[PDB]
RNA sequence: AGCCAGGAUGUUGGCUUAGAAGCAGCCAUCAUUUAAAGAAAGCGUAAUAGCUCACUGGUCGAGUCGGCCUGCGCGGAAGAU
């Protein structure tokens, strides 16, 4: 990564076996290889997790073929399987819903730690809780 | 260019500055804008 | 060009005139006379108009007769004594207001 | 903009250090993007953030006000732009390496390597 | 804490009291105890910058005039009606 | 809209407007609208400023009307001859002074205040100005 | 006030939506990294992107910014021999 030009992003499911609902041709318009999809992207992808929402960055101008780079893990999902109820509630902030415990969001936001610009540990609990203050969650410290 | 009569200060962009005997608005960002006689 | 004539488009209801009526008076061939005074706008004879009581239009119909005293004009301007009467009307109340409105049509174009 | 009595907050913080300071280096931010202040923050990130700096005391009437008490290398250190910093532990080991081997990406600005204590 | 320098009103009534209007000066009273009802001149530069701030009303204050300094509180004050401008201000002895 | 339900007599005759006004001072809210000129103020004139007022801050915040017309104001018609008895009643108006605070705000903030006023300063006929709480 | 840089990570904040990612609305408007950065003042996109402001650094350098009460003016101000 250098300057930016042309690039994707775009969450996959990975459930299926070779799945492209998604995006199909409309992957990109810069000729990406759909050959090079199973070769590639499914090698490290039924290697770690299958379920959740999994991004993707491109950058291809005369190779034809790539490889790809680690990624991060989004907030929002960890407040869906890791929390309260997974549907949703329609209603706003006036009105609470749900709950947060302490336990919660202290060990499960430690999987964040691959790309943060936060230093300290500790501080990683303190940011979730601002976090959760959107939807209104109460936490009981 | 309208005319109507306030110059009325819409964006950062505006300037407001009198040309002979008849102020004018000057924009150059928003051609639209542009006013006299205020 | 064929097709954009066929359209038959009229988008202005706009009132001409709003007048209020006082005092009505009674008439054998409409059946009622309602004195009016018009607050705005100018009264005009085969004009629609809209009768409404409190906000709620109590009935509708289009100026059969415009006439002042005994000489019947088919123009009444605002702030001007007028009278009123029309077929088909049994209720005459005060209070009430009258709006008449032109009929336009804007026309249309095919795209 | 803070006034006099928050003002001392960054100047009596920089003064205790004067004495009990070890070691300091020194780099041009200027003409620089956020990305290249990332690079000495994911260096800190072994060290955990506190001990390190490149805190902005550069204004030459608050750390060079500072300075007078002891330990004068900031005669013709002045001009330009200067990244302070002051570290209670630290050794004269390897942590000039650092910014030096960065060169061959250029980062934009050294300030032609004036040098400190 | 407040000091108002101010001057004895040698003339009075509705013709003097408008004259002082027009040299930035309004008319004032200092009565209660013991002691006469006197009529006291303010400058109006001074004075209207001074009862923006809610210490004004609530904390004692200190009317200097010929050396005399009575210590004084305000009671009720007039203003005039479309401007931002003061017609009378009463004073009680404490 | 905004007249008297019942009058003790239907018709005033003139009348004359001089003096200063009562309510110097904001009794109820927190800032207010005062008026400086001096006029004839018709019932659609503080309808229609009450009107935006009634949609600018939406929910928070309260109004008052410290006004009220109570003054019948005949008009005559046009092609009418002079005499032949007074004029029916038309509209109402508020004869009011200059100091009379017509509209007072509470639950609003200052600054957010002085839009709301300054769209109903437009809808009256003569000048107005902007008053603060004025304990004493 | 110019010139010379940054103007962010978590995070497409939650919610409403075909899609609104700070910028059509509603409520909450904090917490990390921080020199400094509002979960956002405006332009822009179908929606992202892009480019600015606030805030703050370098340079230069001593008066600068916004209101209140008034003296006297400017526009608003077009008619027929
Ligand atoms: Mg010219
Ligand atoms: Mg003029
Ligand atoms: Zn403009």
């Amino acid at each position: 990564a250098k300057k930016v030009q042309a690039y994707v992003k775009l969450q996959v499911a990975a459930g299926m076996a070779n799945p492209s609902p998604p995006v199909g041709p409309a992957l990109g318009q810069q000729g990406v290889n759909i050959m090079e999809f199973c070769k590639a992207f499914n090698a490290k992808t039924d290697s770690i997790e299958k379920g959740l929402p999994i991004p993707v960055v491109i950058t291809v101008y005369a190779d034809r073929s790539f490889t790809f780079v680690t990624k991060t893990p989004p907030a929002a999902v960890l407040l869906k399987k890791a929390a309260g109820i997974k549907s949703g509630s329609g209603k706003p902030n006036k009105d609470k819903v749900g709950k947060i415990s302490r336990a919660q969001l202290q060990e499960i936001a430690q999987t964040k730690a691959a790309d943060m610009t936060g230093a300290d540990i500790e501080a990683m609990t303190r940011s979730i809780e601002g976090t959760a203050r959107s939807m209104g969650l109460v936490v009981e410290d | 260019m309208k005319v109507r009569a306030s110059v009325k200060k819409l964006c950062r962009n505006c300037k407001i500055v009198k040309r002979d005997g008849v102020i004018r608005v000057i924009c150059s960002a928003e051609p639209k804008h542009k006013q006299r006689q205020g | 060009a064929a097709m954009s004539g066929m359209l038959s488009p009229e988008l202005k209801q706009q009132i001409i005139g709003l007048a209020e009526v006082r005092d009505v008076f009674k008439s054998p061939k409409f059946g009622a006379i309602a004195g009016c005074m018009v607050t705005e706008g100018v009264v005009k004879r085969h004009n629609p108009i809209r009768v409404l009581r409190d906000n709620v239009v109590i009935y509708e119909g289009e100026l059969e007769s415009l006439r002042r005293f005994k000489d019947d004009v088919n123009e009444v301007r605002n702030g001007m004594e007028c009278g009123i009467g029309v077929k088909n009307y049994n209720d005459v109340r005060t209070g009430d207001v009258i709006e008449v409105f032109e009929i336009i049509e804007i026309q249309r174009t095919i795209a | 903009m803070a006034l006099n009595l928050q003002d001392k907050q960054a100047i009596v913080a920089e003064v205790s250090e004067v004495a009990k300071g070890a070691l300091s280096a020194v780099v041009a931010d200027s003409r620089g993007v956020t990305v290249d202040k990332m690079t000495e923050l994911r260096k800190a990130g072994r060290e955990a953030g506190v001990y390190m700096r490149v805190v902005r005391n550069t204004l030459l009437r608050r750390a060079v006000e500072g300075t007078p008490f002891e330990c004068l290398k900031d005669a013709f250190v002045g001009p330009t732009l200067i990244a302070y910093s002051m570290e209670h532990p630290g050794a004269a080991a390897r942590l000039f390496k650092e910014f030096a081997k960065a060169n061959a990406k250029f980062e934009v600005k050294a300030a032609a390597f004036e040098g400190e204590l | 804490m407040f000091t108002i320098n101010a001057e004895v009103r040698k003339e009075q009534g509705k013709g003097a009291s408008r004259r002082l209007r027009a040299a930035n000066k309004f008319p004032a009273i200092i009565y209660g105890g013991k002691e006469a009802p006197l009529a006291i001149e303010l400058d109006h530069d001074k004075v209207m910058n001074m009862q923006a701030k809610a210490e004004f009303y609530s904390e004692v204050l200190t009317i200097v005039v010929d050396g005399k300094e009575i210590k004084v509180k305000a009671q009720d004050v007039q203003r005039h009606p479309y401007k931002p401008k003061l017609q009378h201000i009463d004073f009680v002895r404490a | 809209m905004l007249q008297p339900k019942r009058t003790k007599f239907r018709k005033m005759h003139k009348g004359r407007n001089r003096g200063l006004a009562q309510g110097t001072d904001v009794s109820f809210g927190s800032f207010g609208l005062k008026a400086v000129g001096r006029g004839r103020l018709t019932a659609r004139q503080i309808e229609a400023a009450r009107r935006a007022m009634t949609r600018a801050v939406k929910r928070q915040g309260k109004i008052w009307i410290r006004v009220f017309p109570d003054k019948p104001i005949t008009e005559k018609p046009l092609a009418v001859r002079m005499g032949k008895g007074k004029g029916n009643v038309e509209y109402w108006v508020a004869l009011i002074q200059p100091g009379k605070v017509l509209y007072e705000m509470d639950g609003v903030p200052e600054e957010l205040a002085r839009e709301a006023f300054k769209l109903a300063a437009a809808k009256l006929p003569i000048k107005t100005t902007f008053v603060t709480k004025t304990v004493m």
